[PDB]
């Protein structure tokens, strides 16, 4: 998907996250033998309707937030 | 239909153009909320509630025939 504002991850370096203009947000890991997103995220009623633009992370491992921010007017932490 | 050799045919989803106009709807809307006709607004409600379900449909495609 195209994915919109694919930031890091605190702590996960190589565990590369992004959000898309699809509604869902794609986690990937180069090193899981797939450079295509290793953690997917459905488009059902969870997620979010509209694209998501600004995928962001929020606090440490400990409380690894993942704020998903899209044109819904819903977020996902 | 697809045209290339052997004359195959693929899956397809039917909200190609409609994800563009939903968003030209939703910006228009919520920027302003311009002199646009209900049957558009109504046209935006219609396919904003499917547009994740029809972008994944989409995915569903495109993984398959990939």
């Amino acid at each position: 998907s195209a994915v919109m504002s694919a930031t890091f991850a605190k702590f996960h370096p190589n565990l590369v996250v992004g959000g898309t203009y699809s509604g869902q947000i794609v986690l990937w890991d180069n090193r899981s033998n797939k450079r295509t997103p290793v953690q997917r995220t459905p488009l059902s009623a969870a997620a979010h309707t509209h694209p998501v633009y600004c995928v962001n992370v929020v606090g440490t491992q400990n409380a690894h937030n993942l704020i998903s921010i899209s044109t819904d007017g819903k977020i996902c932490s | 239909v697809r045209g290339r050799t052997g004359n195959v045919l693929k899956l397809k989803v039917n909200f190609l153009p409609e994800i563009i106009t939903l968003s030209k709807e939703v910006r228009n809307l919520k920027w302003l909320g311009f002199r646009v006709p209900l049957a558009i607004v109504n046209k935006a409600h219609q396919a904003n509630q499917l547009y994740p379900f029809a972008i994944s449909l989409i995915e569903s495609v495109r993984t398959y025939e990939r």
